[PDB]
RNA sequence: UUGACCUCAAAUCAGGUAGGAGUACCCGCUGAACUUAAGCAUAUCAAUAAGCGGAGGAAAAGAAACCAACCGGGAUUGCCUUAGUAACGGCGAGUGAAGCGGCAAAAGCUCAAAUUUGAAAUCUGGUACCUUCGGUGCCCGAGUUGUAAUUUGGAGAGGGCAACUUUGGGGCCGUUCCUUGUCUAUGUUCCUUGGAACAGGACGUCAUAGAGGGUGAGAAUCCCGUGUGGCGAGGAGUGCGGUUCUUUGUAAAGUGCCUUCGAAGAGUCGAGUUGUUUGGGAAUGCAGCUCUAAGUGGGUGGUAAAUUCCAUCUAAAGCUAAAUAUUGGCGAGAGACCGAUAGCGAACAAGUACAGUGAUGGAAAGAUGAAAAGAACUUUGAAAAGAGAGUGAAAAAGUA
RNA sequence: GACGUAAGUCAAGGAUGCUGGCAUAAUGGUUAUAUGCCGCCCGUCUUGAAACACGGACCAAGGAGUCUAACGUCUAUGCGAGUGUUUGGGUGUAAAACCCAUACGCGUAAUGAAAGUGAACGUAGGUUGGGGCCUCGCAAGAGGUGCACAAUCGACCGAU
RNA sequence: ACUAAUCGAACCAUCUAGUAGCUGGUUCCUGCCGAAGUUUCCCUCAGGAUAGCAGAAGCUCGUAUCAGUUUUAUGAGGUA
RNA sequence: AAGCGUGUUACCUAUACUCUACCGUCAGGGUUGAUAUGAUGCCCUGACGAGUAGGCAGGCGUGGAGGUCAGUGACGAAGCCUAGACCGUAAGGUCGGGUCGAACGGCCUCUAGUGCAGAUCUUGGUGGUAGUAGCAAAUAUUCAAAUGAGAACUUUGAAGACUGAAGUGGGGAAAGGUUCCACGUCAACAGCAGUUGGACGUGGGUUAGUCGAUCCUAAGAGAUGGGGAAGCUCCGUUUC
RNA sequence: AACCACAGCCAAGGGAACGGGCUUGGCAGAAUCAGCGGGGAAAGAAGACCCUGUUGAGCUUGACUCUAGUUUGACAUUGU
């Protein structure tokens, strides 16, 4: 029934919407387990620190490609570039991602800067050495935080061209939505006599 | 909480407040937004005009990212200076030192014109500006720097 | 205060582990506190009460009545003192059930096992 | 169960609440009001030293109770233990005793194991400073024993004039009036010398 | 005549395997109506209930024929969010995702397409002997209508030249996991009430133990326990010590450059049409029928079509832990929950007694006392029982 | 206020003075009864119920505006161009309490179907009121300023 | 007609607490305020929305703006 | 006239009017350098008080929760009864006395499965009706003895009757399941009674080569082969 | 056992227009038994007739919207 001013809502609950109702009850319980299972693979795996290293990326789309952030591996030409190979760099706690491509310059460097780095401060226990213990470090992101990029100096000094952003913001507009008419009018144009 | 509610001042009342005439029923106009262009249609159209009906264009598969343009505006302009270094620049005002403000890295698509900065040069680097927001920090002294 | 996630504080579970006990449980539930000699004599507080151990009332109506243990009556939670007993209207006797938390024992039955539980709690044995 | 169990509160807001419960920890009116026996304590706020830290047995812990002033306190509790007046009693919630003192220290160096037996003795340490302890029952003026390194912490934790709080941009609230002495303040010359003279407090009937 | 081969049979042949149960969660199929729309048919309820088939400790999904359009991300899942938004809808009622972003957890890979062809190098089984979750030899069989090695698109192969760098198994004991045992404080001191002290008062003690329970009334100190550590037993299996097997390898892996190559899944993609389904709108997926491809090819790029580009992946084959679920099972800990007409139907010989041909339906029913000490004995009565007496703190507790 | 020259007094902004009996069922309370007068059976629908309208033989126990998602107005509180610690992480005396990064949501910009564009002529305007404040006045009042708010004419942003 | 005391569609369970503009009921006390059965629209006429009547919260001010009243002046009306 | 018309006075009595008090509500005020510490306090002044539906406000009561009263309690908690008492307009609160036996309150706050006369309300218990309607179909009983506490009803004898062989007789089939028989025995059951009983308690009892089943086929039912069906399964009975 | 608000004498009046109760009169004396059918608008059932409901169902048909089956065509099976 519609009655007074109040705005309309649309409260999906025309189902039996009661039998799927879960209320996280367990958020202190998971938690506790998740500290526990983190402690767990911290004992399993010591003296590894219990994440592998990831590289920078830049983000997709125009709303966030300002950011930079944690990838999903490293590349092949970034691992080639660090001196070490895909299979023996998967076993030394590295990522590798085989899909991402390196187009930017930036990005490779900044990644493979990151590898030499990571190969710096790790100790690789020999296969049948002594193997010393060496004070397990949890957190590898921790050790090698993604780090943003300078874009500019704090300050510097004005240089005014008389270019008109705005104009110029205008301008790239129009010569984008008339390019395919002006190729069109420039090829009949052309072909004519 | 229940004991501040008016259901227990009701009790000893016959009708619990829905009265003995009306006596309040299951859903006696109907359920949700029924009859909207029946018996609802008084209310519907003094309280939401506009609501029944078809509009401009439709947009398969929208992505609001694509649409991502935050506004700032130039009586804001130098909040995005942090306060401990502002009145440095706004003090000394001149060319050959003045403050870059990235707007982007500030999470900001365009610059608008709402007006009144101080008249210190500043170099504000955006991807979109108002015609009149570059008149006014142009006059300043400043100047904006198309980035992407 | 507990402690431990393995033992409960709750009334319920723990009324119905002390009524649902198993004998073998019982037994152990129906310890008796050794008397001040004894208690010098081999170094432990207490013990598992037994049949032939000789035991001194010290709580209730039969204070100070000595004994020998003619039952350990586990099903009732109770024991039986030979010399206390309840004489009915006609002519009979008849038991009185007796907690031996309430008992001091004055005496005790030693055998191989008996001794080995003394030393095993850190008894003397003398 | 989809009943609202968990009541969000404003994070600023609970630290309000937390700094008005440990300012009133100092004020021995509210303090003996809220029911401790704190009349012959030689001074509120009570900071006694570091050493209570580390202390180790539970004798120890409560001979230097004693010896500070909270026996009364002390024998408060395990005085007033109490079987609870209903249903309650049969569902883990047997009995029923006041509050002792809240003993707050720096560094867990023996203290809380050593206190952990007392009857109604709580420990805190000065990071933490739970409100639930500090203001039972909504009720302000917990009988708090500070050490000494739990006191000189305080202003690091809370922040203060000269220095800024831990707290990732918090500051203790201000103050919107300048004093809660109101008959003082009437009573100063400036307004003295500017009100009209008083009637009687109780008018004469006429008529 | 005989010996194969192919295909198809038989045997109480040798050895195995499936079925049924449970099903809370999981993977599918099939599939409603009540309901809402203030009527009603599309719609909604709902891709739900019921019905059918199949799993596990999780399942499924999963290492892109992905998302994107960015300066690009990078298997799957789940959470916060996107968002009650784009969109769908008698554009009514209603319905309704996804990308990016922050998190939890993270893990990668395997076949088919290739001549071993200077050697089927491969495997089940039988048998014998052993160090028996298997090994070795011998034999029969399978298999060239293709079993091994070698490669999986990230590649990689063949050849040519350079060279260097790293390797396996196996006991005991160790830790580690699980199951379990045992040991490890302090009053039963005096006074009062009481049937009972565990109550009140006095004086103490332990406390990393003042959780909980029991004991003749509110028990840290009477008992079990609790707290804290110690010492054992049976068993799991990976980092640990250490001990040997020490041509234990010309055996395997990786790495640079040059050259030539680089096989990559068909009644499938895709299309038309029908039905269903979806937020998917000139058609989101699925399924039937008809048509039916290619190889700088093919899919996608959320408005149908032609022409031109571009971007991005690589289908029609396959395996994979964790983060997620869990009104069932087993083992635990709990509660501002109910307190015997409540709380599960069931606190009790409760899915019992009982009803119905049957599918099914389905209760009621807890409390003497601290202890039966459950009333000996006398007397009236045919007896039940009464009156006495007696037990008990109390019979104004007598199993009615 | 009155009276009196004054002392002081008075019937003048609400009772004092004198005296007696009893000190208990005597007054009073409670209860049963009697007497005078009055009083129809509640609940409910209804214009209208004591109704020849309905439910109600009696008693005990049980018995009905709840919780949740989203939201409107109002109010309290915290902070404030910001705000929200609790998805998660850290930590813990362990479902508590305490601490926290990056984001995300809502707000700080509107408008157009959309492509898009996007907020000061001016002391952020003029006029009429406008509480409070200021100056002058014994005061009344007069003059200056005038926040919120109200009416109104303009200016600016977007659409046309 | 009969189909297990059931037939103009048996019985059992579930969907299912099916929907009801209709009937019935809706549990302490006192204090203050205090109605409507009319307007418009509706497959509307035993129902709703809407306005009105009502309460509550107040806020801006402080004797104004006013007024179910008259007087004076000036209109209008077509009933007796 | 105690009737009708009319005139005059006196007189009667409403919760209305005048005055006074008390309650509450609203309004307007007073009160701080001790307001001779209650400032949501105290005090002054004036007016007002009907009320269904309904709104709001201040209170009363109940289960549980945090805090406090170092509250009460086996020398008696709670519960229940009490034409005994007191406080509050009231919801209610308190006290005494009896019964009783183990826990329970006051205050500040938190929270709700929080208050009953009704719902042909649910469950259970109980009345009036009422010692009432009734216990009247099947022709019918009687005498004596025995037993027994007790005999219309049991047993025995005597007698009078009836079923009248398509039976109130002698066996069986479905069904029941020990009811069969013996001893003991009468609280309940046998709508009176009961010493009796198909009741209660404890026992005993059913013997097959030939009687039945078992074998046969009947109308039918139903595997297999095989074909349908997503499937539960369906078809079919000698088929390919 | 039905039944039972409380109950049980009338007349008239008014009253929801037929009262056991209310108003004015009549009157009115414990406790009761058999019978009786005037009254209790006696009991038995949420009128089955009628109307209303945006409540059904059975049945009918050129109602609206479909559907099993069946018929017709095309494609496939489909070759020589
Ligand atoms: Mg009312
Ligand atoms: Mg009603
Ligand atoms: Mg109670
Ligand atoms: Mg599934
Ligand atoms: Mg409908
Ligand atoms: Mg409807
Ligand atoms: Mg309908
Ligand atoms: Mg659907
Ligand atoms: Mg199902
Ligand atoms: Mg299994
Ligand atoms: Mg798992
Ligand atoms: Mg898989
Ligand atoms: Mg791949
Ligand atoms: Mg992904
Ligand atoms: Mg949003
Ligand atoms: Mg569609
Ligand atoms: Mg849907
Ligand atoms: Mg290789
Ligand atoms: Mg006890
Ligand atoms: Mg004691
Ligand atoms: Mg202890
Ligand atoms: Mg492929
Ligand atoms: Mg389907
Ligand atoms: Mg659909
Ligand atoms: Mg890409
Ligand atoms: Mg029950
Ligand atoms: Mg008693
Ligand atoms: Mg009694
Ligand atoms: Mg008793
Ligand atoms: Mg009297
Ligand atoms: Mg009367
Ligand atoms: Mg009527
Ligand atoms: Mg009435
Ligand atoms: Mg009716
Ligand atoms: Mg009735
Ligand atoms: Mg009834
Ligand atoms: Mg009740
Ligand atoms: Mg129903
Ligand atoms: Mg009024
Ligand atoms: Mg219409
Ligand atoms: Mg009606
Ligand atoms: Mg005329
Ligand atoms: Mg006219
Ligand atoms: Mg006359
Ligand atoms: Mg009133
Ligand atoms: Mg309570
Ligand atoms: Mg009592
Ligand atoms: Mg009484
Ligand atoms: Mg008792
Ligand atoms: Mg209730
Ligand atoms: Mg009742
Ligand atoms: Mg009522
Ligand atoms: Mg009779
Ligand atoms: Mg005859
Ligand atoms: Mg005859
Ligand atoms: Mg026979
Ligand atoms: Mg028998
Ligand atoms: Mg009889
Ligand atoms: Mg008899
Ligand atoms: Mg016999
Ligand atoms: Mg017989
Ligand atoms: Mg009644
Ligand atoms: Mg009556
Ligand atoms: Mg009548
Ligand atoms: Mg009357
Ligand atoms: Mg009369
Ligand atoms: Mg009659
Ligand atoms: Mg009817
Ligand atoms: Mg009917
Ligand atoms: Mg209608
Ligand atoms: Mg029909």
């Amino acid at each position: 029934a519609i009655s007074k001013n109040l705005p309309i809502l649309k409260n999906h609950f025309r189902k039996h919407w009661q039998e799927r109702v879960k209320v996280h009850f367990d958020q202190a319980g998971k938690k506790v387990s998740r500290r526990n299972a983190r402690a767990t693979r911290a004992a399993k795996i010591a003296p590894r620190p219990l994440d592998l290293l990831r590289p920078v990326v830049r983000a997709p789309t125009v709303k966030y490609n300002r950011k930079v952030r944690a990838g999903r591996g490293f590349t092949l030409a970034e691992v080639k570039a660090a001196g070490l190979t895909a299979a023996y760099a998967r076993t030394i706690g590295i990522a590798v991602d085989h899909r991402r491509q390196n187009r930017n310059q930036e990005i490779f460097d900044a990644n493979v800067q990151r590898l030499k780095e990571y190969q710096s401060k790790i100790i690789v226990f020999p296969r049948n050495g002594k193997a010393p213990e060496a004070e397990q470090v949890l957190s590898a992101a921790a050790t090698f935080p993604i780090a943003q990029p300078a874009t500019d100096v704090e300050a510097r000094a004005v240089q005014d061209n008389g270019e008109s952003a705005f104009r110029t913001l205008r301008l790239a507009r129009s010569e984008k939505k008339f390019r395919g008419i002006r190729e069109k009018r420039a090829r009949e144009k052309a072909e004519a006599e | 909480p229940s004991r501040f509610t008016k259901t227990r001042k009701h009790r000893g009342h016959v009708s619990a407040g829905k009265g003995r005439i009306g006596k309040h029923r299951k859903h006696p106009g109907g359920r949700g937004m029924a009859g909207g262009q029946h018996h609802h249609r008084i209310n519907m159209d003094k309280y939401h005009p506009g609501y029944f009906g078809k509009v401009g264009m439709r947009y398969f598969h929208k992505q609001q990212a694509h649409f991502w343009k935050p506004v700032l505006n130039l009586d804001k302009l130098w909040t995005l200076i942090p306060e401990d270094k502002r009145d440095q620049y706004l003090k000394s005002a001149s060319k050959e030192t003045a403050p870059v403000i990235d707007t982007l890295a500030a999470g900001y698509g365009k610059i608008l014109g709402k007006g009144r900065i101080p008249n210190v040069p500043v170099i504000v680097k955006a991807r979109f500006v108002s015609k009149l927001a570059e008149e006014k920090i142009r006059a300043a002294g400043g100047v904006v720097e198309l980035i992407a | 205060a507990k402690q431990s996630l393995d033992v409960s504080s709750d009334r319920r579970k723990a009324r119905k582990a002390y009524f649902t006990a198993p004998s073998s449980q019982r037994r152990v539930l129906l310890s008796a506190p050794l008397s001040k000699e004894l208690r010098a004599q081999y170094g432990i507080k207490a013990l598992p009460i037994r049949r032939d151990d000789e035991v001194l009332v010290v709580r209730g109506s039969k204070k100070g009545q000595e004994g020998k243990i003619s039952s350990v009556y586990r099903l009732k939670f109770a024991v039986q003192v030979d010399k206390v007993t309840k004489e009915k209207v006609n002519g009979a006797s008849v038991p009185i059930n007796l907690h031996p938390s309430k008992l001091v024992i004055t005496k005790l039955h030693l055998d191989k096992d008996r001794k080995a539980l003394i030393q095993r709690k850190g008894g003397k044995l003398e | 169960t989809w009943r609202k169990w968990n009541v969000k509160v404003n994070h600023n807001e609970k630290r309000y609440a937390t700094a008005s419960a440990i300012a009133a920890t100092a004020v021995a009116s509210l303090v003996l009001a809220r029911g401790h026996r704190v009349e012959k304590i030689p001074e509120i706020p009570l900071v006694v030293s570091t050493d209570l830290e580390s202390i180790q047995k539970t004798k120890e812990a409560v001979a230097a109770l004693k010896a500070v002033g909270a026996h009364s306190d002390l024998l408060k509790v395990l005085k007033s233990k109490k079987l609870r007046a209903g249903k309650g009693k049969y569902r883990n919630r047997r009995w029923t005793q006041r509050r002792g003192p809240l003993v707050v220290y720096a560094e867990d160096n023996g203290i809380v194991k050593a206190l952990r037996n007392v009857p109604g003795v709580e420990t805190a340490n000065v990071a933490s400073l739970n409100l639930l302890q500090l203001a039972p029952g909504a009720h302000l003026g917990r009988f708090v024993i500070w050490t000494e390194a739990a006191f000189t912490k305080l202003d690091q934790v809370w922040g203060s004039e000269t220095v800024a709080s831990s707290k990732v941009g918090y500051t203790l609230p201000s103050h919107i009036i300048s004093t809660s002495d109101v008959t003082r303040i009437i009573n100063s010359s400036e307004i003295q010398s500017a009100i009209r003279p008083a009637g009687q407090a109780t008018q004469k009937r006429t008529h």
